[PDB]
């Protein structure tokens, strides 16, 4: 069992900047290495086979090199689409094994988010659950704070966030802040409004609504 | 005696253009691959569904005999299972291949100062090559909802393509010729036999 | 074009097995070596092991040895793999992946080429005690003019599903521009939910309708959902 | 000249505007690419519609263009103070030529 030792773990570049990554083999395997861009969600796509090759429809910015246990895998400028998890992989003796992954990051500009909010539909409300949803979208960098108000009393424990993968067009990202309570408790009170404090906004943007119109 | 006509295929003077690759069959003669494979002067020597040593051995229904050239990366895409240009819209490989591609370097006899023009690549074709076919139309494709009306334009291209070979041009965009040996066996006398 | 189609995701109770298909199109099937590949949730990919599409021939790692069998069928053009005795370690997507053909050498070396070109789309495979739930799908209405302003934000909330995942399309996949399905979240009770959110311009709030898909296979529930904004 | 774009159109704040482009069946009428194009004076003209009704990496939900027989139609839904601006339209009008109008003042 040939292990595979990736450098770094992590790691977040600017646009047009070279980024390198490496490769180490606890044996020689000479060039029986190939390499691998998972996107989220998708299956891994290979983009260097032999250490070396680019493989057919890879853009030209992709390079790898190296022998023995070292290899080496360059973005000559990274493109806002090659946002993914970079894996390598051997071939020269069985059984074949991958490197730990590199997930790679975008550095971007300050975005501040569109926030929406969504009451509970007036179906799942027969259901005695309520579910009140906060949308933040299309923002820059991935902290941002939300606070839920109900009747201006601050809501703690009752919420889950679910934060999207970093775009592959914008590099930017989007949260959704899920409030769940029982219909009696929802009814108890009249004002319900999601603040969200983020780098991009001057002042904390509150979005409300009053229950029943 | 009435050995096979390799060197009339390695050795010509000049190679045909991928996307009017040319073809040359090969019976009635006694092959002796060892020249091939016994050689070192090849960048690339891969055979599938056989082995070239092997090959002396053996008796097959025909031989075919496929020579062009491509550009050095490319050379790749000849090669089963694969994709790409030149493997879509100018020379497609069975995946059921049984054959040896061979190909090397020839940046000295087919680039010149200036570039050499002299050999193109189809880069549009409305849809992928069966494998061994060959299209020579030069039909301007169309790549939008425009007519085209025949004549180049916006969205109408011109389907074939210089390859533009500079002497000073990298080894990935230096001049390689392949060759392909294709070996098929039919229920016919097999007449292509060696020592 | 080729094309490599997985079977549906699956929940199975641990110690049972589980059969995963991978069928192939647009290529010769017994031209090529089919490779296994399985990834833990937030972990690496992991090797499993080779068939042969010929001859039947098969290859199966040490960790998996005795507990893994690959299977074939030419006529179909499909491979199936069964693993057994699951565990919670074994919970991961399992994908399919063709390599091209192996060559040889000028010198008569057998050249294996193990890189893999094409792969399948993935099965989820769960492994747990917990039964399978449906979920409920509703609607987030853009109720608040957001209208004003050019660009309106409606969403679909799949709520209490088990287990992961869910296919949330619009308007039968006929809308991908601005569409963000959120990752699902695992809540106290143990079941998943998540949410599926578009912009569109306001000008067509009242032109195009606007239908969500949720398709949930673990438990065989489809559901459409029309998403119209609430009229205060 | 060559194509009718009504020079000065305007509009208020959340209001939404339509500016026309009317061609013939040959250039806007037949063919599919259409383009609206938004410049501020002194700036460059920036690319706010593609192809009839495509929104480019950036641009707001607010534009939407549309077509109907020889005329596309650009709309302008969440009307700020800084849609203010000249907007052109741009189509097809054969192998080898491509026709812009004469642009709309949006006030
Ligand atoms: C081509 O010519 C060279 C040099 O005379 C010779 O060594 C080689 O074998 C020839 N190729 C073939 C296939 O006959």
């Amino acid at each position: 069992d040939i292990q595979l030792t990736q450098s770094p773990s992590s790691l977040s570049a600017s646009v047009g900047d070279r980024v390198t990554i490496t490769c180490q083999a606890s044996q020689d395997i000479s060039n029986y290495l190939n390499w691998y861009q998972q996107r989220p969600g998708k299956a891994p796509k290979l983009l260097i086979y032999d250490a070396s090759n680019l493989e057919t429809g890879v853009p030209s910015r992709f390079s790898g090199s190296g022998s023995g246990t070292d290899f080496t895998f360059t973005i000559s400028s990274l493109q806002p689409e090659d946002i993914a998890t970079y894996y390598c992989q051997q071939y020269d003796n069985p059984p074949l094994t991958f490197g730990g992954g590199t997930k790679l990051e975008i550095k971007r500009t300050v975005a501040a988010p569109s926030v929406f909010i969504f009451p509970p539909s007036d179906e799942q409300l027969k259901s005695g659950t309520a579910s009140v949803v906060c949308l933040l979208n299309n923002f820059y960098p991935r902290e941002a704070k939300v606070q839920w108000k109900v009747d201006n009393a601050l809501q703690s424990g009752n919420s889950q966030e679910s934060v999207t993968e970093q775009d592959s067009k914008d590099s930017t990202y989007s949260l959704s802040s899920t409030l769940t309570l029982s219909k009696a408790d929802y009814e108890k009170h009249k004002v319900y409004a999601c603040e969200v404090t983020h780098q991009g906004l001057s002042s904390p943007v509150t979005k409300s609504f009053n229950r029943g119109e | 005696t009435n050995l096979c006509p390799f060197g009339e295929v390695f050795n010509a003077t000049r190679f045909a253009s991928v996307y009017a690759w040319n073809r040359k069959r090969i019976s009635n003669c006694v092959a002796d691959y060892s020249v091939l494979y016994n050689s070192a002067s090849f960048s690339t020597f891969k055979c599938y569904g056989v082995s070239p040593t092997k090959l002396n051995d053996l008796c097959f229904t025909n031989v075919y005999a496929d020579s062009f050239v491509i550009r050095g990366d490319e050379v790749r895409q000849i090669a089963p299972g694969q994709t790409g240009k030149i493997a879509d819209y100018n020379y497609k490989l069975p995946d059921d291949f049984t054959g040896c591609v061979i190909a090397w370097n020839s940046n000295n006899l087919d680039s010149k100062v200036g570039g050499n023009y002299n050999y193109l690549y189809r880069l549009f074709r409305k849809s992928n090559l069966k494998p061994f076919e060959r299209d020579i139309s030069t039909e301007i494709y169309q790549a939008g909802s425009t007519p085209c009306n025949g004549v180049e334009g916006f969205n109408c291209y011109f389907p074939l393509q210089s390859y533009g070979f500079q002497p000073t041009n990298g080894v990935g965009y230096q001049p390689y010729r392949v060759v392909v040996l294709s070996f098929e066996l039919l229920h016919a006398p097999a007449t292509v036999c060696g020592p | 074009q080729v094309q490599l189609v997985q079977s549906g995701a699956e929940v199975k109770k641990p110690g049972a097995s589980v059969k995963v298909s991978c069928k192939a199109s647009g290529y010769t099937f017994t031209s090529y070596y089919m490779h296994w590949v399985r990834q833990a949730p937030g972990q690496g990919l992991e090797w499993m092991g080779i068939i042969n599409s010929s001859g039947g021939s098969t290859s199966y790692a040490q960790k998996f040895q005795g507990r893994v069998t690959m299977t074939r069928d030419t006529s179909t053009s499909t491979v199936y793999m069964e693993l057994s005795s699951l565990r919670s370690e074994d919970t991961a997507v399992y994908y399919c992946a063709r390599p091209p053909r192996n060559y040889y050498d000028r010198s008569g070396y057998y050249q294996r080429a193990e890189y893999f070109q094409h792969w399948g789309q993935g099965t989820l495979v769960t492994v747990s005690s917990a039964s399978t739930k449906g979920p409920s799908v509703f609607p987030l209405a853009p109720s608040s003019k957001s209208t004003s302003g050019g660009t309106a934000a409606l969403g679909c909330l799949v709520k209490d599903y088990f287990p992961e995942p869910v296919t949330v399309s619009w308007n039968s996949g006929a809308l991908t521009s601005g569409v963000h399905t959120f990752p699902a979240v695992l809540q106290s009770s143990g079941l998943y939910s998540l949410s599926s959110v578009v912009t569109v311009p306001s000008s067509s709030l009242g032109t195009q309708t606007y239908i969500c898909n949720v398709n949930h296979k673990p438990s065989n529930t489809k559901v459409d959902k029309r998403v119209e904004p609430k009229s205060c | 000249s060559a194509l009718t774009q009504p020079p000065s159109a305007s509009g208020s704040p959340g209001q939404s505007v339509t500016i026309s482009c009317t061609g013939t069946s040959s250039d806007v009428g037949g063919y599919n690419y259409v383009s609206w194009y938004q410049q501020h004076p002194g700036k460059a003209p920036k690319l706010m519609i593609y192809e009839v009704n495509k929104r480019p990496s950036g641009v707001p939900d607010r534009f939407s263009g549309s077509k109907s027989g020889n005329t596309a139609s650009l709309t302008v839904s969440g009307l700020q103070a800084e849609d203010e601006a000249d907007y052109y339209c741009s189509s097809y009008a054969g192998s080898n030529n491509l026709v812009f109008g004469g642009g709309t003042k949006l006030t």
